[PDB]
């Protein structure tokens, strides 16, 4: 009944994001979504003395017919005051990523309860437009802990705590993790059983006081990864010795005691791409060396909460890709590879904005983070399409590469 | 007395940290006082203004100018410096309808409420910052002072204030009459419609009749305006529109500003004149900066501008937008990295048209350009129309295909249309995915001294061919480019070559089909002519035969 007071940083004010063109069936379902939620008291009308704005868009989640009102709180985000919570920390659960199944519900409805501190409000408005721009944007701004904003999960934290008091109590081997509008529940249990605990988790959820029907599984156990793996052959031409020592060039740059120099000598002389050379017992050898030294781990891997993820990904053509998520330059933290059909067998574009969540989603659990995206397409096609695709409440940052890295065949 | 509803006010604050203004009133003649004291007595006796303490201690600058040489004076309070210290409001000006995505309409009715303007209160706690002086005649009593309980004409949140209270106001009448538009612009409400003109005007009354609820009333008469109205540079009509008359100068001699002015010309004109070319006269703009600089015309764009002048000839109009029916996107190339578009929704009516020029870089190619048209045609759509158009384009679908499977970036183009019509984009060259058998291979490799500047580029195969060739006022890289390109020269129609250029390799695998280096473009026309290439990469300095930088390390 009573509100937390909320500021923004320090010399910081109110984000100012222009809100980008909708089309037409976004715009009516934002219409009809905001006038319920008028009513409802959740946002209010506001005047023309309040500038600030902040894009508002709708998808439609995992497999759901109806439209849900999703905010880019991203600006809001990093100007919002720290909430560090009461909690001093929720040091991040490590076990979450070795769980057998992992569900992921959507329990943003539950903000909808709690007011947001009065004088913060005016931070949170944002603007429905209008085709043409022929009427004035419908003007609002948030009553309640509003979804995605940063500062929900962390006030309603103390809300969400007690709330699952019994059902944590009950079951002190499941694991619930929360991140903004999403909650992570991760046990060993038998698929049909973990569902149980699932459903009756919400059905307990539902009558503790709050589409939480939904469901998202997970298998961190049967999860994505890859060791650096060079070709078996009888018959070794130039071209592929070739690109055996450029493949392994690249590599002792990750591990160190790579050797190329036996091999090579075999490739010394003007020879034709196409013929075959035999391979030197020398090069045989240090060719043998060297996949010994790829089943070892990378030295020097370790996380730092402090720093920032980074995650690189490449089409390999076919509907692939690779990907790399590392915070320093060599020292990758995961890798993997993905090859998926949900609705892309002709759209590239597609194709990446799913494979952008699944990775994202992989970096929650493993980390409690999303990670900055370095993205292999063009900014003015990206910035045109991905909104068309996007099925998550929550929103990672990414910039665009332009240059086609050499590497991309050495990870595929 | 018929009781009316009040007019909300809007709380206003001072940007934080800032005080009220406090500028001292100029001198004025005791003419100028005569008047303006007259002028303040009547707007005090119409509320706009009250008579306020010595208490107040803000201060606005009042001046006096007369007009157009008549009998009459007029006041204008200088608000600049409030307006600096006055907080942002949301402004919802910006991005204006397009006249193509507007709805045709059988009537459009034009009503005044710059009176309704003064019933709009002003926030009470702001009032005082408003305060002005009107001295007094020969400094011998103490000027008469006066703060504002309306918006002030001039100050910065009027406008949008007026606005929002207009609009709030409106609001119920609109969503109950949904046959009716409503649009505010200035002191005028223009209200179109659809409907037989009996329900047409009865509509108009009820409006009249619906302000009247907060007191605002409307003149009774025949608004001036009626159909076609000129708008933001527009003249709009029931059925059509277009721009206002595009009319290009005849001159001898062009400058700088002339060539800006006829190039903003030309870039309004495009949205409908079909065709419309600027890049022969925007090139003549690189770097110039300074007005008066006189540029000689270049025949290439003395030509681009007998061009425009006669798609000019004559005027054309664009239609308005049909809900009921799709919308067509064409494309066109027209060279020099220029694109042109036309939308409609049936044959020969065009809603509007457009124009794309590519990006500034180093090397493009035909598609990527394609694609670019093609996204910035798609958001336009959105923001127009709420959709995007289905797209008629001069590229076949098999080289579309070949294209994107291929390309190491992702990229997309919505639902669209191979049409025939020259020229046609296509892909100009494809390199190998496996080395050539029975082909010859080439060794390649270049180097050059970063001091003195001179360099070798050359090769060595497999049949004992080889050349090295010295190079003057060079680099690095450019003698990595030149190898490559002795090597297409002097191979047969079907060639391997093994190069460690990354540089060169970035560049290749980037598909250019065009570039701003003459090297680059000497090389694209090589591929061209082969039949076919494979382009083989190895590290630099790893002991790989072939690898002859010795022959160019001196
Ligand atoms: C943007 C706008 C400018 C003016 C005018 C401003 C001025 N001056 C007048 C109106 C009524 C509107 N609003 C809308 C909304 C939807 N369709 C239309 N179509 C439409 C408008 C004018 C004419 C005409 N003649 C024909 C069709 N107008």
């Amino acid at each position: 009944i009573e509100t937390v007071p909320v500021k923004l940083k320090p010399g910081m004010d109110g984000p100012k994001v222009k809100q980008w063109p909708l089309t037409e069936e976004k715009i009516k379902a934002l219409v009809e979504i905001c006038t319920e939620m008028e009513k409802e008291g959740k946002i209010s009308k506001i005047g023309p003395e309040n500038p600030y704005n902040t894009p508002v868009f709708a998808i439609k989640k995992k497999d759901s017919t109806k439209w849900r009102k999703l905010v880019d709180f991203r600006e809001l985000n990093k100007r919002t005051q720290d909430f560090w919570e009461v909690q001093l920390g929720i040091p991040h659960p490590a076990g979450l990523k070795k769980k057998k199944s992992v569900t992921v519900l959507d329990v943003g409805d539950a903000y909808f309860s709690v007011p947001l501190d009065e004088d913060f409000r005016k931070y949170t408005a944002f603007t429905i437009p209008s085709i043409n721009n022929e009427t004035p944007g419908i003007r609002y701004q948030y009553n309640v802990l509003p979804q995605g904003w940063k500062g929900s999960p962390a006030i309603f934290q103390s809300s969400m705590t007690k709330i699952l008091e019994p059902f944590k109590k009950q079951n002190p081997d499941i694991v619930i993790y929360q991140y903004m509008d999403d909650l992570y529940v991760g046990s060993d249990l038998e698929i049909g059983q973990h569902r149980t605990k699932i459903e009756e988790l919400r059905q307990h959820l539902l009558r503790w006081g709050l589409f939480l029907w939904m469901g998202y599984e997970l298998h961190p156990d049967k999860w994505t990864v890859q060791p650096i793996v060079l070709p078996e052959k009888d018959s070794w031409t130039v071209n592929d010795i070739q690109k055996l020592v450029g493949k392994l060039n690249w590599a002792s740059q990750i591990y160190p005691g790579i050797k190329v120099r036996q091999l090579s000598k075999l490739l010394r002389g003007t020879k034709a791409l196409t013929e075959v050379i035999p391979l030197t017992e020398e090069a045989e050898l240090e060719l043998a060396e060297n996949r010994e030294i790829l089943k070892e781990p990378v030295h020097g891997v370790y996380y730092d909460p402090s720093k920032d993820l980074i995650a690189e990904i490449q089409k390999q053509g076919q509907g692939q890709w690779t990907y790399q998520i590392y915070q320093e330059p060599f020292k990758n933290l995961k890798t993997g590879k993905y090859a998926r059909m949900r609705g892309a067998h002709t759209n590239d574009v597609k194709q990446l904005t799913e494979a952008v969540q699944k990775i994202t989603t992989e970096s929650i659990v493993i980390w409690g983070k999303t990670p900055k995206f370095k993205l292999p397409i063009q900014k003015e096609t990206w910035e045109t399409w991905w909104t068309e695709y996007w099925q998550a409440t929550w929103i990672p940052e990414w910039e665009f590469v332009n240059t086609p890295p050499l590497v991309k065949l050495w990870y595929q | 007395m018929v009781p009316i509803s009040p007019i909300e006010t809007v709380p206003v604050k001072l940007k934080p940290g800032m005080d009220g203004p406090k500028v001292k009133q100029w001198p004025l003649t005791e003419e100028k006082i005569k008047a303006l004291v007259e002028i303040c007595t009547e707007m005090e006796k119409e509320g706009k203004i009250s008579k306020i303490g010595p208490e107040n201690p803000y201060n606005t600058p009042v001046f006096a100018i007369k007009k157009k040489d008549s009998t009459k004076w007029r006041k204008l309070v200088d608000f600049r410096e409030l307006n600096k210290r006055t907080q942002d409001f949301w402004e919802v000006q910006l991005g204006i309808p397009h006249p193509a995505g507007l709805k045709k309409k059988k009537s459009v009715t034009v009503l005044d409420v710059g009176d309704a303007y003064f019933s709009v209160p002003l926030d009470e706690d702001f009032r005082k910052y408003t305060a002005f002086t009107i001295p007094s005649i020969n400094n011998e009593t103490p000027g008469i002072r006066y703060q504002y309980n309306v918006l002030p004409q001039g100050w910065k949140g009027s406008p949008a204030i007026f606005q929002s209270s207009m609009t709030k106001i409106l609001e119920p009448f609109a969503a109950q009459n949904p046959d009716i538009v409503i649009y505010q612009y200035m002191d005028d409400l223009y209200v179109g419609s659809d409907l037989e003109i009996g329900q047409h005007r009865t509509k108009i009354e009820e409006l009249r009749q619906h302000l009247l609820r907060w007191g605002l009333t409307t003149p009774d008469k025949k608004h001036q305006k009626e159909p076609p109205f000129l708008w933001m540079g527009y003249e709009l009509h029931p059925d059509k529109w277009t721009v206002q008359p595009i009319v290009l100068p005849e001159k001898d001699s062009w400058t700088v500003n002339d060539i800006q002015k006829l190039v903003g010309k030309l870039n309004w004109a495009s949205q409908i004149y079909p065709g419309i070319k600027v890049r022969q006269l925007s090139k003549l703009l690189r770097g110039t900066k300074a007005l008066t600089e006189v540029i000689p015309l270049t025949e290439e764009a003395e030509l681009e501008l007998a061009e425009n002048r006669e798609i000019l000839k004559e005027p054309v109009h664009g239609v308005y937008y049909d809900p009921s029916k799709d919308l067509i996107a064409e494309i066109q190339k027209q060279g020099q990295g220029q694109w042109t578009y036309q939308i409609y929704q049936e044959p020969f009516k065009n809603l509007k048209t457009g124009k794309y020029a590519r990006m500034r870089g180093a090397h493009t190619n035909d598609v990527k350009q394609l694609t670019e048209a093609v996204q910035k045609i798609t958001t336009e759509s959105i923001v127009i129309w709420g959709k995007t158009p289905k797209f008629k384009l001069p590229i076949q679908k098999e080289t579309w295909e070949t294209w994107w499977t291929e390309y190491w970036q992702a990229t997309w183009i919505p639902e669209w249309e191979f049409v025939n019509t020259p020229p046609l984009v296509k892909l100009w060259y494809q390199l190998e995915k496996e080395p050539i058998v029975g082909a010859e291979t080439f060794y390649v490799d270049g180097a050059a001294n970063r001091e003195t500047k001179l360099g070798k580029a050359g090769y060595v195969t497999n049949k004992g061919r080889q050349k090295v060739v010295p190079l003057t006022n060079t680099t690095n890289q450019k003698t990595e480019l030149q190898a490559i390109y002795l090597a297409l020269q002097d191979s047969g129609l079907e060639v391997n070559i093994v190069t460690d250029s990354q540089y060169a390799l970035g560049i290749i695998q980037a598909q250019p089909d065009k570039s701003e280096s003459e090297l680059v473009n000497q090389i694209i026309e090589q591929l061209i002519k082969k039949e076919k290439v494979y382009l083989a990469w190895v590290p630099a300095h790893k002991g790989i035969g072939g690898n002859e930088q010795v022959d160019k390390l001196v």
